[PDB]
């Protein structure tokens, strides 16, 4: 019931920065966690940051936290993760995701429901 | 979404829980309208930290892992969350299971369905 559209990856050089940004639609008042998940090629899934659209509280990966922002636009229905000193270890495929109330770890993705294409995310 | 007791039959039924484990549809319909007045959004927390989610408001204790429940066995094998799903699919799976692992499973089928004519629940309805 909900579709997540994420765009703004790409490649950009080491200390650079990215602004993803994840656009919900659909049955988007059952969004209790937005989240962006990464995942480098053969390496697992990690949660780099999510917010709870109505509360706004922000979660972040620890690698990430004070160097990456997440936000949320409940206008638009858009989360966005500002990627700030860009680093090597970034380089992933981005998933923007969505999870529906029942699902309490912010950075794990075991429940969220919706998922997108993932936008890739290199840093050289 | 708040189910429509005829549509929730159908949907029931649609996902083969009409005598499923040999319980007739209606008291599926009919637990559902007990636990949840049909609302696929229904969560009620309970002072044991667990909550019960969805239509048919299953726990998150033995069923579904919100991941902020202590004791989580996730015998569904599914995040709480997608007991929350406007369709029943993730509800009816887990019920499957909740009831092959009875009824009496739900306190409500147990109290307020079992022992009535169930079917009533699924009359009128175009299944």
């Amino acid at each position: 019931d909900v579709q997540l559209v994420e765009s703004g990856g790409g490649s950009v050089q080491a200390g650079g920065s990215l602004r993803l940004s994840c656009a919900a639609s659909g049955y988007i008042a059952s969004i209790n966690y937005l989240g962006w998940f990464r995942q480098a090629p053969g390496k697992e899934r990690e949660g780099v940051a999510a917010v709870s659209p109505a509360g706004g509280t922000p979660y972040y990966a620890d690698s990430v936290k004070g160097r990456f922002t997440v936000s949320l636009d409940n206008a638009e229905n858009t989360v966005y993760l500002q990627m700030n000193s860009l680093k090597p270890e970034d380089t992933a495929l981005y998933y923007c995701a969505a999870a529906r109330q029942g699902w309490y770890i912010p950075l794990n993705s075991y429940g969220y429901n919706y998922w997108g294409q993932g936008t890739q995310v290199t840093v050289s | 979404k708040v189910f429509g007791r005829c549509e929730l039959a159908a949907a029931m039924k649609r996902h083969g829980l009409d005598n499923y484990r040999g319980y007739s549809l209606g008291n599926w319909v009919c637990a559902a309208k007990f636990e949840s007045n049909f609302n696929t959004q229904a969560t009620n927390r309970n002072t044991d930290g667990s909550t019960d989610y969805g239509i048919l408001q299953i726990n998150s204790r033995w069923w579904c892992n919100d991941g902020r429940t202590p004791g989580s066995r996730n015998l569904c094998n599914i995040p709480c969350s997608a007991l929350l799903s406007s369709d029943i699919t993730a509800s009816v799976n887990c019920a499957k299971k909740i009831v092959s692992d009875g009824m009496n499973a739900w306190v409500a089928w147990r109290n307020r369905c079992k022992g009535t004519d169930v079917q009533a629940w699924i009359r009128g309805c175009r299944l």
